[PDB]
């Protein structure tokens, strides 16, 4: 039953990566600066999947 | 941005502050004289029926 239970999970994780992924596409093509698109980065530097 | 600053820090400390010199090595000459030991209680339950 637990099998089952992480494929549900696991599928949820998929699709919350991918909303992930563009949020960050979306933030980097704002900055627009060498520095501030480092910054960002670092935010993340511990949240990458 | 600070905060997660500070935890690069204390993550390069948590890697090799309380990283040691030679741990697995330990480990296993630890191991072997757990192993010698069972080797000798086995001859003694050997020596108690015989």
């Amino acid at each position: 039953k637990f099998d089952d239970d992480f494929y549900e999970f696991r599928s949820k994780i998929k699709e919350l990566e991918r909303r992930l992924a563009s949020v960050i596409t979306q933030g980097f093509d704002d900055y627009d600066t060498i520095y501030g698109r480092f910054k960002l980065l670092d935010n993340f530097e511990g949240l990458l999947t | 941005l600070e905060t997660i600053k500070k935890q690069q820090e204390l993550a390069k400390r948590q890697v090799q502050k309380d990283m040691g010199s030679q741990k697995e090595k330990w480990e296993k000459k630890k191991l072997e004289m757990i192993e010698t030991a069972e080797a000798s209680f086995h001859e003694n339950l050997a020596k108690n029926p015989v």
